[PDB]
């Protein structure tokens, strides 16, 4: 069992009040099995998509899940997952520097 | 430059009820072109790019008959290594195929290859030659027995060095207009203060394809690893690709460091500097 | 295009 590697991050540069998309890629997992949401303010987000299922060399699965959003200063920005590797969901905080 | 196509395929069982999940995708080199998933209502290989859409009705019917023919293939094999490997039937087990071919500059036959895994790990695969089996355990060398007798390695080079390359040069003229365009990477730098006397710099490349790229950091026109952090490429979402590479230094010296950017899209290699 | 040829199981 290989847990899930987590970049949270925005298509765009982030500035305040312009529209963006919103990116949680979960790399080198296995099995494929895995639950993604994107977190607004600890509130899960309605409008979120995927891509298909796909794997690197190693045979470790990848996934993009997005979403459209318009950043702002005081709005919080977070990616949760549930993994069989994991005993609660991991949540990593949007960083719009990294 | 070189050229790929390749298909990766992935089942995963359903022991409480049912067929096994089955998902398809294909690619030209880091583009998506179909995806085929059994759980979808169309039951239909289906367009991901927009210049595999002028294909025919006859190409449709053809990969979605022959893409379900692979889901049937896993399926039985998903029930011959349960017994291979002494399993229950209550557990739920994997099988990853990836296979495809290489063209060179010149777009003439380079490289081809075939690649099958349960739960996660090799089992067998074509060696180089395209003429031969790599079997990881037992299991697998009693399957390669078979396939000797059965002449299966021959069948799959007459696709990978001939059908496979025709498809790929199509692909390749009729997308010319994005699968022949490099992105080359849009770079800057960034400063964040740690302390009153140390400082991150972090070099961006942005909206970048294909995929592959290097981002190296020098410190008075030496390589430096040490007090370095480097994140894996990235979809943006979009088609292209990001990266970052970091260093920590003191305040005040920032002028010794240069980040270094490799891509297929610069005619020679950028350096960025404070 | 996907494999053209015959299929063969494990």
């Amino acid at each position: 069992q290989r847990t899930p590697k987590i970049q949270v991050y925005s298509r765009h540069p982030a500035e305040n009040g312009k529209s963006n998309f919103l990116n949680c890629y979960v790399s080198g997992f296995h099995p494929s099995d895995i639950e993604v949401d994107l977190l607004k303010n600890g509130e899960r987000i309605e409008k979120v998509e995927h891509s298909d299922l796909s794997f690197s060399k190693d045979w470790s699965f990848y996934l993009l899940y997005y979403t459209e959003f318009t950043p702002t200063e005081k709005d919080e920005y977070a990616c949760r997952v549930n993994h069989v590797t994991l005993s609660q969901p991991k949540i990593v905080k949007w960083d719009r520097d990294m | 430059g070189s050229h790929s196509m390749r298909y990766f395929f992935t089942s995963v069982s359903r022991p409480g009820r049912g067929e096994p999940r089955f998902i398809a995708v294909g690619y030209v080199d880091d583009t998506q072109f179909v995806r085929f998933d059994s759980d979808a209502a169309s039951q239909r290989m289906e367009p991901r790019a927009p210049w595999i859409e002028q294909e025919g009705p006859e190409y449709w019917d053809g990969e979605t008959r022959k893409v379900k023919a692979h889901s049937q293939t896993h399926r039985v094999d998903l029930g011959t290594l349960r017994g291979y490997y002494n399993q229950s039937e209550a557990g739920s087990h994997t099988v990853q195929r990836m296979y495809g071919c290489d063209v060179g500059s010149d777009w003439r036959f380079l490289r081809g290859y075939h690649q099958y895994a349960y739960d996660g790990k090799d089992y067998i695969a074509l060696k180089e030659d395209l003429r031969s089996w790599t079997a990881a355990d037992m299991a697998a060398q009693t399957t390669k027995h078979k396939w000797e007798a059965a002449h299966v390695a021959e069948q799959l080079r007459a696709y990978l060095e001939g059908t496979c390359v025709e498809w790929l040069r199509r692909y390749l003229e009729n997308g010319k207009e994005t699968l022949q365009r490099t992105d080359a990477p849009k770079t800057h730098m960034t400063h964040h203060a740690v302390s009153d006397h140390e400082a991150t710099l972090r070099c961006w490349a942005l909206s970048f394809y294909p995929a592959e790229i290097t981002l190296t950091w020098q410190r008075d026109g030496e390589d430096q690893t040490q007090d370095t952090e480097l994140v894996e490429t990235r979809p943006a979402g979009d088609g292209t690709f990001q990266k970052w590479a970091a260093v920590v230094v003191p305040s005040g010296q920032e002028q010794r460091y240069t980040c270094h950017v490799q891509h297929e899209g610069l005619p020679k290699p950028l350096t960025l500097r404070w | 295009a996907v494999y053209d040829g015959r299929e063969h199981t494990v």
